[PDB]
């Protein structure tokens, strides 16, 4: 199924891949702009302008299922090998408190962005229908557009050397070694 | 795009064939430039009259023998870019669909 | 000068070998010691055997996990040590041998004691060739180095001196030492090294330091096979300007044999006297000195170099004939005390060097 | 078994399986397992676990139907995916083969890494073009400085920038050695493509396929605030056709304004 | 003036692509993006080649922290790693934020090592074997001394002994025997002493072998350009090489008459080259019998005419111009090359001989046991026999073929300390010079131009038409394609100037 990702989102995804794999930078976690809260803002800002009850409840279902799927798939299909070390570190830090893991409250705006890139590749290997796939694709497109309006605030240019609050952080030689050696 | 030794993609019916340029024609001087070059039209070299007065080029088709060298002008020799590759793939897919219709 | 020169040597440093083909052998220290002793120089220096350092002193700069892993790792216990091996770069480039901990403790103790003696005033000249591992930086073995005892030396000197100056002449850039003081303004690191597709790779010309260490780090990029007449010309004016301007209280010099002509890994065209020129110029200013020994993997050459330098520091010129040391076979056909440079073409053009001078001096124009 | 991780497709530490001949990195595993505390037992992949515990050739429909009916009332658009992702082995995240194709300036490295357009005794022949027989007149020095074979100590090295092929002396611009292993060298006669102004960051847009490239030309031709995406002669990456004389004009009154800010 | 700066920059850069980049940079500055200092640097890199236009730009625009490129910056999270000995002052002076990790600075590509000749590799192998022998012997000796100090105590620095015991008891029984000692000392001590004896014997035999191997290799290893020479020279002493040199010089000078310049201070070098050339000519079985004397006569006449040194002493051993073709010019360059080589050799000859005659020997064990008697048995060690003259003699020898190049080059290395490596092709350069003279005689046009030069030189008193008619006649004997070379010589100071008038005569 064809997906029409905006050109700016495609550029952002390319930049993320380059930063993670080429520059070895990893995401600055926990994000001040997380997946759960962006989804909440999206649902709040769209629902207040939408009056139809069916599409409003389907918006809530779409957001909840998106949160569930993101939580279920971050640790499986949405991480490079380099970020697996930081993922394991967060996992063990949470397990030290016997606490569960809530990726939507740690990751934000960019692992959600990378989440909807294999959706055509994920739905294709299912037994689900066509119009439900069409509905889901339309919902994703509307969410993408809403993000496109609020785009000057989720991916801002700050250098890790010039800004500690930069979206990316420089990694250590020991960290890079353990991550990319095993 | 269009230079001596450069790649080019030229039409041939409902499909295109990519070739490499060897001679560049100059209709004003009635002359072509070749590479191993100010030199008149060859004793065995000639161009069709509909492209003798146009910017014609001598090209060799890749995957084809050296005996299939052709003089193609600007009419079919397109500019090798992303659109050229996408459009070659498009007409290749249309040829595939025509073959499948002839079959199934 | 006529300086009171103290000297340190442990008789256990020649009994710790690296891998079979490994270019790093401290046996060169031992025949250098024999070159010093049989020349009758033992009557002119204060010989000592410094106490090996302990973990609490290596943790001053290195980390507790790193030091702990160092003290327990062994070629016998290596197979269960897999995460630390990759984590701290203790694999093939810096291999693990039988007495690694002992050698590191010896080098650190010797250099730290040398800085202590310089502080107390027992000697104005302390020499420790065992130390000089200017590549490891606080968490990882690098460039066959495992412990950067040099930074411990500067730490102890700074305990007494407001300003300490570090000079690196190894064809390898002093990466670990410059990193240790990239931000502070107490210490200037000045590394003369080969810049290119070389193992250090660092030491760029525009590396004046970050933070308060801005304009307090000098890097000298050089091309292949510089000779004495050009090395001295690029050496002396910059040292003059730094001494006149930064004006250190203490100063540390790294004397590596890697820049020697015909070094196993070196590519410079320095002879014996070209190398000794830098030592003479440094001793020409009077401030206390703590001489270490860094690079060099042609032990027949570095032993002669170190013996000549220890003769020079005592303000004497040693004989050109060998005193019939024990390892006589090592010293070539003529058995002289010199390093003969080769016929290779020096590519260091004067214009590039002049631009280097201009940049360095312009940067230093703000270091009263 | 395999010499690559089944998730990263790279060699290294391998926790191979027995039920299914697969090889995984310890980090490339969900959840990431510490090699220090080995499981010390039979380890099977997620697919193996599903094929053993669940995969009764017909009953799998019963399981998926049950999972769907425990989620049909709740979120059910994601119910199929939520069920099915439990049957899959973890994999390293890769772009979906078409976001990359949106930019004809990027290529994947060996193991999957990013790669772009900047990846890359006496030799007097280095000063010869060899296709026109001409010398390499450096821009800065306006010479080739060949020296001579008799006197090799007068020749000056040239790198001939890897982008616009401009010859340059190693001494005309300070440089210690040639660029051979790392990135492609570029002479300083090129645009910055990135600006830090006091902070604020500026970047030039990436190369897109000209199918999707939307070229545009303004009409004021004197004052028209544009980015660095100009052309000298989804609707977000429009490259301005700048009308070169407009560059001169815009520079002129800009210098005028820089004068009057301090003049009045 | 200010309204024509764009055209001036366009004409100065002289390119469209660089003009495109400069226009892009100017736009980037114009859109508030670029600041002033970056624009100033870009103009300095574009128009800074001139001291006038760039300064005009500088005063028209009124121009009037910095991180390094090899250091990253970790966030504050990677700062807290407890150091059990780090004092507060250590926390103050150290740095844990910025790290380089040269692999990051190496672009993850790698490092380029240095090139080493095979002789160096053999030296490395010998050094490694020596180091292993001595390290084993020293460890065994240290453990032997410790065991002696133990056994002399029991008659009535923590890993050396265990290591040497395990090496000696390599049957994995070392583990048990170490603890058995810790609670059998004499037997392990005597076994160590026996192993020491065998190791020292083998070390002595290997020392003999190593010295014998090294004595022939060492001088070769330091010969870096010398090994490559005699081969690079062959392709590097071609006519095309000299044409490329002179054309590069002329091209460089045409962006701002005496393109080439040589000086000839010495005189006896001319006679030395004459002697070597005659030795080769007599020795060579490649010319006719009268051709040998014809070549000798042409050489002597040309030397006694161009330089006018002596027409007779050559057999006992007003600025003059000269228009020449490629053949004569290349022959002249051959002569110049030989002259400069011999001048460099003879200039330091005095100190070379001084050092040779002052070569003392160590008598501790060198003169006692081992001496290098290979270059001395043949007589190529320059005892006395001033370096210049013995060099001339052995050059005549090698030309005459009674000396292989191996010992020639080994002697040149051991005598000049590799400083006479460019002499390894003296026979071939002389042969090329002889061939060039032979070509000079056998060409009609070259003979006519050569006679014209003879007339111009012997006239020594010409008219105001001197250059014009001479050049016109040389061109008439010539075609319209091959270049002229204006070789001038003033007898006042023995200086030769070459002008590369390629086709400017038209
Ligand atoms: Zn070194
Ligand atoms: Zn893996
Ligand atoms: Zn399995
Ligand atoms: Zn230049
Ligand atoms: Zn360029």
């Amino acid at each position: 199924i064809s997906l029409q990702i905006p050109i700016k989102l495609k550029s952002v995804l390319v930049d993320d891949w380059e930063y993670v794999t080429k520059d070895k930078k990893i995401c600055r976690l926990p994000a001040d702009v997380t997946v759960e809260m962006v989804l909440n803002k999206y649902e709040h800002e769209v629902s207040q302008e939408l009056e139809s009850p069916g599409s409003q409840s389907q918006l809530s279902e779409y957001c909840a299922g998106l949160k569930l799927y993101f939580d279920k798939c971050l640790g499986n299909m949405l991480l490079y090998r380099l970020e697996r070390l930081q993922y394991d570190e967060l996992l063990k830090k949470s397990s030290k408190d016997q606490k569960p893991l809530v990726p939507i409250r740690i990751y934000g705006a960019i692992h959600l962005l990378r989440l909807i890139s294999v959706l055509p590749e994920l739905i294709s290997s299912t037994t689900m229908d066509l119009q439900s796939c069409q509905l889901l694709i339309k919902q994703t497109e509307d969410f993408l557009v809403w993000l496109l309006m609020h785009v000057d605030e989720y991916f801002n240019d700050k250098d890790p050397n010039r800004s500690d609050d930069a979206l990316y952080v420089n990694t250590s030689s020991q960290y890079e070694g353990v991550a990319l050696g095993m | 795009e269009f230079a001596l030794g450069g790649r080019c993609l030229a039409f041939h019916g409902p499909l295109m064939y990519e070739a490499k340029i060897l001679k560049i024609w100059d209709p004003s001087s009635k002359m072509y430039t070749s590479i191993p070059k100010p030199q008149k039209l060859g004793e065995d070299e000639s161009i069709p009259e509909e492209i003798i007065n146009g910017k014609c080029f001598f090209i060799h088709y890749q995957g084809w023998k050296s005996s299939w060298d052709e003089w193609v002008g600007y009419d079919r020799i397109r500019a090798y870019n992303e659109e050229n590759i996408a459009m070659k793939k498009r007409l290749a897919n249309e040829a595939k669909e025509a073959k499948k219709s002839l079959l199934e | 000068d006529k300086r009171r020169v103290a000297y340190f040597y442990d008789a256990d440093v020649g009994n710790y070998a690296y891998g079979a083909g490994h270019p790093m052998k401290p046996h060169r220290i031992r025949m250098a010691h024999s070159l010093i002793m049989n020349y009758g120089l033992y009557k002119k220096m204060e010989i000592y055997r410094a106490k090996p350092a302990t973990k609490q002193e290596m943790c001053q700069f290195h980390t507790d996990e790193y030091i702990d892993f160092l003290s327990r790792v062994t070629p016998d216990n290596l197979e269960m040590f897999k995460r630390e091996s990759v984590k701290f770069n203790v694999g093939d480039d810096c291999p693990v041998f039988d007495g690694l901990y002992e050698y590191c403790s010896i080098s650190g103790g010797g250099s730290m004691e040398g800085a202590a003696r310089l502080n107390r005033g027992k000697c104005d000249v302390a020499v420790n060739y065992a130390g000089g591992l200017h590549h490891a930086k606080k968490s990882e073995a690098s460039g066959f180095c495992y412990l950067n005892d040099i930074v411990l030396g500067i730490i102890e000197l700074l305990r007494y001196h407001p300003r300490v100056l570090y000079i690196d002449i190894d064809v390898h850039h002093g990466d670990g030492v410059e990193e240790a003081f990239y931000t502070t303004d107490r210490v200037m690191t000045c590394s003369f090294h080969k810049y290119g597709e070389f193992f250090p790779g660092t030491g760029e010309l525009r590396d004046i330091g970050v933070g308060a260490g801005k304009n307090y780090a000098v890097n000298v990029p050089l091309r292949d096979g510089i000779d004495d007449a050009t090395y001295r010309s690029v050496f002396e004016p910059v040292i003059k300007k730094i001494m006149e301007w930064y004006q250190p209280s203490a100063v540390v010099l790294q004397c590596g044999g890697d820049s020697l002509s015909g070094d196993r890994l070196g590519c410079f065209n320095l002879s014996m006297e070209g190398h000794a020129n830098c030592v003479n110029y440094v001793k020409s200013f009077g401030i206390p000195m703590m001489v270490v020994g860094g690079g060099g993997y042609t032990m027949r050459n570095v032993a002669r170099t170190w013996c000549f330098e220890t003769g020079l520091l005592n303000n004497v010129v040693l004989d050109k004939d060998l005193p019939y040391n024990e390892y006589y076979e090592y010293y070539g056909p003529d058995y002289k005390l010199s390093v003969r440079p080769s016929n290779m073409f020096n590519v260091n053009t004067p214009e590039y060097l002049d631009k280097v001078m201009t940049n360095i001096f312009a940067n230093l124009e703000n270091t009263k | 078994n395999e010499d690559f991780c089944s998730a990263c497709n790279q060699s290294g530490s391998f926790l191979c399986c027995d039920t299914c001949p697969k090889s995984f990195h310890f980090l490339c595993l969900d959840p990431p397992i510490d090699p220090n505390n080995l499981p010390k037992g039979d380890w099977h992949c997620n697919e193996c676990k599903f094929k053993i515990f669940i995969n009764n050739s017909m009953a799998t429909l019963k399981k998926i139907e049950s999972n769907f009916i425990k989620q049909n009332n709740n979120v059910k658009i994601f119910a199929k995916l939520l069920f099915n992702i439990d049957s899959h082995n973890p994999k390293q995240f890769q772009l979906p083969n078409y976001i990359k194709e949106t930019f004809p300036a990027v290529k994947t490295g060996s193991r999957g890494q990013y790669s772009d357009e900047n990846d890359k005794s006496y030799n007097p022949d280095t000063h010869i073009d060899s296709n026109s027989g001409k010398f390499l007149i450096c821009y800065k020095c306006n010479q080739t400085r060949l020296g001579s074979w008799s006197h090799p100590e007068n020749s000056r090295l040239i790198m001939t920038c890897d982008y616009c092929q401009t010859p340059w002396h190693l001494d005309c611009v300070p440089r210690a050695s040639f660029k051979n292993l790392g990135s492609k060298w570029k002479c300083p006669l090129h645009s910055p493509t990135k600006v830090y102004k006091k902070y604020k960051v500026w970047k030039k847009q990436r190369l897109i396929n000209k199918k999707n490239q939307l070229y545009y030309e303004p009409l004021q031709k004197i004052g028209y605030q544009n980015n660095g995406n100009i052309q000298i002669i989804n609707q977000d990456f429009k490259i301005t056709q700048i009308d070169e004389n407009s560059i001169k004009y815009d520079f002129f009154d800009k210098i005028y304004k820089s004068k009057m800010v301090q003049k009045r | 003036e200010e309204v024509t700066f764009f055209e001036k920059a366009k004409r100065y850069i002289g390119n469209k692509h660089l003009y495109t980049e400069f226009l892009k940079i100017l736009n980037l500055y114009s859109q508030d993006i670029l600041d002033l200092d970056d624009l100033v640097e870009k103009v300095d890199f574009y128009l800074g080649s001139n001291k006038e236009l760039f300064t005009w730009f500088k005063n028209f625009v009124g121009y009037q922290e910095a991180f390094g490129p090899s250091y990253k910056r970790l966030p504050k999270s990677d700062t807290f790693m407890p150091c059990s000995g780090r004092d507060d002052m250590c926390w103050e002076v150290l740095n844990d934020e910025w790290v380089g990790h040269p692999v990051w600075a190496s672009e993850d590509s790698g490092f380029i090592a240095h090139r080493k000749n095979q002789y160096e590799e053999t030296l490395f192998k010998i050094e490694e074997e020596r180091h292993e022998y001595d390290f084993y012997i020293e460890s065994n000796l240290r453990t032997i001394q410790c065991l002696e100090t133990i056994v002399n105590k029991i008659e009535n620095s923590m890993t050396i002994y265990k290591k040497v015991i395990r090496k000696v008891y390599d049957k994995e029984r070392g583990f048990e025997i170490i603890d058995a000692l810790h609670e059998t000392a004499p037997v392990v001590l005597k076994r160590l002493k026996q192993k020491d004896e065998e190791w020292r014997r083998a070390q002595r035999e290997w020392n003999k072998v190593w010295r014998e191997l090294e004595q022939k290799v060492f001088f070769k290893s330091l010969d870096h350009l010398g090994l490559t020479f005699k081969q690079a020279d062959k392709k590097l002493l071609t006519t095309k090489q000299l044409i490329s040199e002179i054309s590069s010089i002329k091209v460089d000078q045409t962006n701002k008459k005496s393109q080439l310049d040589f000086d000839f201070p010495d005189k006896n070098i001319f006679y030395d080259i004459l002697c070597l050339a005659d030795t080769f000519i007599t020795h060579t079985t490649a010319y006719s019998n009268p051709d040998k004397e014809r070549l000798k006569d042409l050489l002597k006449y040309f030397i006694s005419l161009f330089f006018s040194i002596s027409f007779e002493k050559i057999e006992e051993s007003s600025i003059f111009n000269l228009f020449a073709n490629t053949n004569i010019y290349i022959f002249f360059r051959h002569w110049t090359t030989i002259y400069e080589r011999l001048l460099e050799i003879k200039q330091m000859n005095e100190r070379v001989t001084k050092e040779i005659n002052t070569r003392s020997t160590v008598t501790f064990a060198k003169d006692l046991d081992l001496l290098s008697s290979q270059l001395s048995e043949m007589g190529l060690d320059f005892v006395g026999e001033d370096a210049y003259k013995q060099v001339l003699r052995l050059s005549r020898r090698l030309i005459n073929g009674d000396l292989e190049h191996q010992w020639f080059e080994e002697s040149l290395r051991q005598a000049y300390n590799n400083k006479a490596f460019k002499l390894y092709t003296i026979d071939k350069v002389t042969q090329s010079l002889v061939k060039h003279a032979h070509t000079l005689m056998t060409d009609a046009k070259t003979a006519e131009i050569m006679a014209l030069f003879v007339k111009d030189r012997n006239a020594s008193t010409t008219s105001a038409k001197d250059q014009i008619i001479y050049r016109l006649q040389v061109r008439s004997h010539m075609s319209n394609t091959e270049n002229m070379f204006r070789i001038e010589f003033d007898k006042r100071t023995l200086h030769v100037s070459i002008q590369y008038i390629a086709l400017d005569d038209l």
